[PDB]
RNA sequence: GCCAGGAGGUUGGCUUAGAAGCAGCCAUCCUUUAAAGAGUGCGUAAUAGCUCACUGGUCGAGUGGCGCCGCGCCGAAAAUGA
């Protein structure tokens, strides 16, 4: 209900912006379809009956024929801007028959500059033979296809000629779990040849690799082949290692290389915690079948505490692979919202008093610490000073005790979470040569610090971030809306590549995952990137339900 | 040389009516816009409208 | 919206066709099935029955679809709001 | 074939980014705002740059003709009062030095703008704005 | 915010009327709908 | 109720990623005048923009606000049937 021509040929250059050019005409509107009167060979084809076994070409009953003229005449005009016959031939007025016609249009078609909208229908078997034939008439093969960028075993370029004779240059791509035989990969050769009785050589992670069987998955059945043409494609039975998109050479081939870098970066990130982790390993080897056959996602273990992070592009992406979960693997889990990479701090410096001057009688090991401290603005770094008041505790009594600070740092006093953006500054202390020691002063440090954090004004910061939202403008308004409505402040205004891109301070804990949103507003045009700046406090009170313990 | 450069409407759209050549135009001035004077009427061309 | 027979036959989002038969004090008219006119004589039956047409279908809501005598659509954000 | 699309804007010498409204009004004009920041820097070589409204005209086909105006008063008072940029709370704090004195020159060299089409009237508009911009217009 | 013993106007679309009984509060945005209950 | 401007320094200062009368804080000048407010609400990411105060007309006889004394109105939902 909404048959067209018009609105379509509009919604080409009002979505991207490119000269289309059409090559036929739909007889009537919705459910008022017969066939197509082509403005190419200039004829009204149709079926009458829906199918295509009692078709016809039945005389165009005037109606739109005349109209077609204007439409059809467009044809000629276009070929006056690419050809070398049809400038002067649009000038002349002569009839351009399918001699240079098909050549001009094929030229433009493989030139990436033409959109000969053929259509038809479907259940309404319209456009079957129409686009079968149109596809032969203008949709090309490896003749016009340019050398698919690949690289050399030293670092230079070459051409991936069809060349059925020479250099055995190869690529595969599609790792597929087939039942009848097994791991099958779908492949495009590129150069040389290959027999269903040969080896090759994996030219990423080496293996001369027996090619067992060459074949083609074909309609209702399957056609097997004993050889495969250079430029043609196929499927291969064999190959146990190999990856999705790894450089390939043959036996005869001298260990060359391939390119096609590609980027399947992750955007939506949600973390996992199963039943009692009794299935974690099953799902890890699952990720061997997964982050490899379709390397899409990342299995980046928690760069901090206990909870593996599993990141990926899209969202339902993650969902379909979490559906692969409770079927083949049949494992139960809890894909929680990620915790919080955590580091505390303070705002006030204090003259704290730390101790460890303890013995008994006949074994020294003292540890006194009259320390002073001071922090630092959020996201600047961490250093310190000496504060020697004459060299009171020299030699071995410097780095280990400082490590006392560190070993009081790996477990921040409130809930055992780190501290950064600081700048210490001790000043006084005591000891005794044979009656003090290394680790003694280490725990001097640890202790001193522990009170120098617990009784010194507590506060934690939450992992702040930066981001580039690549987007149009309608939803520049929308996105900035919910962007500020995610607790933080943007900061970033520049008219980028195609449209406009907003730079944004965001908080992660309240900025987590925007792709699902990004598409919700912007339909699906241009996303965002996870930068890291540092961390800021959570409005002094949000952390009250969070100090739950 | 004028239709594939100045005239936006390609080479067969502005001169759609090249069936009987019916098109004139092209502005000009004195001092500044002497780019459209004789460098579009000096390069072996011929539009005798004003300057 | 059709002037078939003498009266209203129209679909406005619904599947089942909406039929409306004219009472006395009015005559019917449908030019192009995307705009309709009645020609009658009673300011009571004018607005009562015409707002009964605006009751044949509720207007706009978020964007714009339905019946307006000549009214107007006000937008209420669709790509978010409800979350 | 644009029938008159003469379009002005707000651009100082040296800031060439032909984005809207340069795009939908002068982009469909093919005017050189690149040549703007270049040659406009020439006719205005007093400090190289200054905020001045451009204006490019298209003529039935594609003829070009750009026109210009004047800088903002919040610069005429600034780099002549000792008020480096701002002052905060323009009434309580009297920092600068434009008294009843140099205001004669400042108001002088700007004529084809303001509002009063003369110089003996809105010079009090001048005398007040200096306060609005946090400067002492002390008596003399 | 329908129904409450006090009822007031914020913008000039907001107004008060009598009909079939008690007080009624209206506005252009009918989000400002009340009653005296 | 209508046509019409509803301006300019000014995007006031300032902060601010930007803050244009309009998020906000500090905040009073005058000008082409019949008339425009360092601007009333709306609006934009912030401009742009609807705006109203101002003012002239069109036009024809009243009009809008405040303080007061009475009566009614709501605020008002229970367990047998009134």
């Amino acid at each position: 209900t909404g048959a067209d021509l018009w609105l379509v040929i509009r919604t080409m250059q009002e979505r991207l912006g490119a000269r289309p050019v059409v090559m036929q005409l739909p007889i009537g509107r919705e459910d008022t379809f017969s066939g197509i009167i082509d403005v190419l060979r200039m004829k009204a084809y149709t079926y009458g009956n829906d199918l295509g076994t009692d078709i016809r070409e039945i005389p165009i009953p005037e109606e739109y024929l005349d109209q077609a003229r204007e439409y059809h005449e467009k044809l000629v005009e276009v070929a006056a801007d690419f050809d070398e016959n049809i400038m002067l031939k649009y000038l002349e007025g002569e009839e351009p028959t399918e001699e240079e016609l098909v050549a001009a249009i094929r030229k433009g078609t493989i030139d990436l500059k033409i959109t000969p909208v053929f259509l038809g229908s479907a259940l309404k078997n319209k456009g079957v033979q129409l686009l079968l034939d149109a596809v032969v008439d203008y949709l090309p093969s490896p003749l016009d296809i340019p050398p698919i960028k690949g690289t050399t075993p030293e670092g230079e370029v070459v051409e991936i000629h069809p060349d059925p004779n020479g250099p055995l240059a190869a690529l595969a791509f599609k790792i597929m779990a087939d039942p009848y035989v097994g791991r099958l990969t779908f492949i495009r050769v590129y150069s040389g040849t290959l027999t269903s009785g040969s080896y090759v050589y994996n030219t990423t992670k080496g293996r001369k690799e027996r090619v067992a069987r060459l074949l083609r998955m074909h309609a209702n059945h399957r056609e097997e082949v004993e050889e495969l043409k250079a430029g043609d494609l196929g499927a291969v039975v064999g190959l146990k290692e190999t990856i999705t998109g790894d450089t390939l050479v043959g036996e005869d081939a001298p260990r060359v290389i391939l390119e096609s870098i590609e980027v399947p970066e992750p955007v939506i990130d949600v973390a996992i915690e199963p039943k009692t982790k009794a299935d974690q390993e099953k799902l890890s080897q699952a990720l061997a079948r997964l982050a490899e056959e379709d390397p899409t996602f990342r299995v980046s273990t928690h760069p901090e505490t206990g909870q593996t992070i599993i990141s990926g592009m899209g969202e339902l992406h993650l969902e379909i692979i979490v559906d692969r979960l409770k079927r083949e693997f049949k494992v139960d889990a809890n894909v929680g919202k990620p915790q919080v990479a955590y580091r505390e701090t303070i705002t006030k410096p204090v003259d704290v008093e730390g101790k460890f001057i303890r013995q008994t009688g006949g074994r020294g090991q003292y540890g006194h610490v009259k320390i002073k401290v001071e922090p630092l603005p959020r996201g600047s770094g961490f250093e310190f000073v000496n504060a020697i008041v004459g060299g009171v505790i020299p030699k071995e009594y410097i780095p280990a005790v400082q490590k006392g600070i560190e070993e009081a740092m790996q477990s921040g006093p409130l809930i055992g979470f780190p501290v950064v953006d600081i700048k210490v500054t001790l000043y006084d202390g005591s000891y005794h040569e044979v009656d003090s020691s290394e680790m003694a002063f280490k725990i001097a440090g640890s202790m001193a610090i522990k009170e120098a954090v617990q009784k010194g004004d507590p506060v934690i910061l939450e992992p702040i971030m930066r981001v580039e939202v690549t987007t149009p403008e309608e939803y520049m308004g929308d996105v900035i809306g919910d962007l500020n409505a995610r607790r933080g402040q943007i900061l970033g205004m520049e008219p980028r590549g195609n449209a406009q891109v907003i730079r944004a301070f965001v908080p992660l804990a309240e900025m987590f995952g925007y792709a699902t949103d990004l598409r919700s507003k912007t339909q699906g045009r241009g996303s965002f990137v996870m930068f890291f700046d540092h961390y800021q406090e959570v409005p002094k009170q949000v952390q009250e339900k969070l100090i739950k313990g | 040389l004028e239709v594939i450069k100045e005239l936006r409407a390609i080479t067969g759209l502005g001169l759609k009516e090249a069936k009987d050549l019916a098109e004139k135009g092209g502005p000009v001035k004195e001092g500044v816009s002497k780019q459209e004077a004789e460098e579009i009427k000096k390069k072996l061309e011929a539009v005798g409208a004003v300057v | 919206a059709r002037l078939v027979g003498r009266a209203l036959e129209l679909t406005v989002g619904f599947s089942h066709p909406v039929v409306v038969e004219p009472p006395e004090g009015i005559t019917f008219e449908v030019p192009e099935p995307t705009r309709v006119r009645v020609s009658g004589i009673d300011k009571q039956k004018v607005g009562q029955v015409a707002a009964n047409i605006r009751a044949i279908r509720k207007p706009s809501a978020y964007h714009e679809k339905g019946i307006y005598y000549a009214g107007e659509p006000v937008r209420l954000k669709p790509g978010k709001a409800g979350a | 074939k644009k029938v008159v699309a003469v379009v002005k804007l707000q651009l100082p010498a040296g800031k060439a980014t032909p984005a809207p409204p340069v795009g939908p009004a002068l982009g469909q004009h093919g005017a050189n705002i690149m040549e703007f920041v270049k040659a406009f820097n020439a006719a205005t070589a007093n400090m190289g740059d200054a905020i001045v409204p451009v204006e490019i005209t298209i003529y039935a086909d594609r003829s070009f003709t750009f026109v210009t105006k004047t800088p903002p008063a919040s610069y005429l008072i600034r780099k002549a009062a000792g008020l480096e940029k701002g002052a905060h709370k323009p009434g309580r704090e009297k920092v600068g030095r434009i008294t009843w004195e140099q205001v004669l020159e400042i108001a002088k060299q700007k004529m084809p703008d303001l509002n009063t089409t003369d110089l003996e009237a809105a010079a009090r508009m001048i005398a007040g704005s200096a306060r609005s911009m946090g400067v002492e217009v002390v008596g003399a | 915010m329908k129904v409450r013993a006090s009822v007031k106007r914020i913008c000039d679309k907001c107004k008060v009327i009598r009909r079939h009984g008690r007080v009624y509060v209206i506005c252009e945005n009918p989000k400002h709908k009340q009653r005296q209950g």
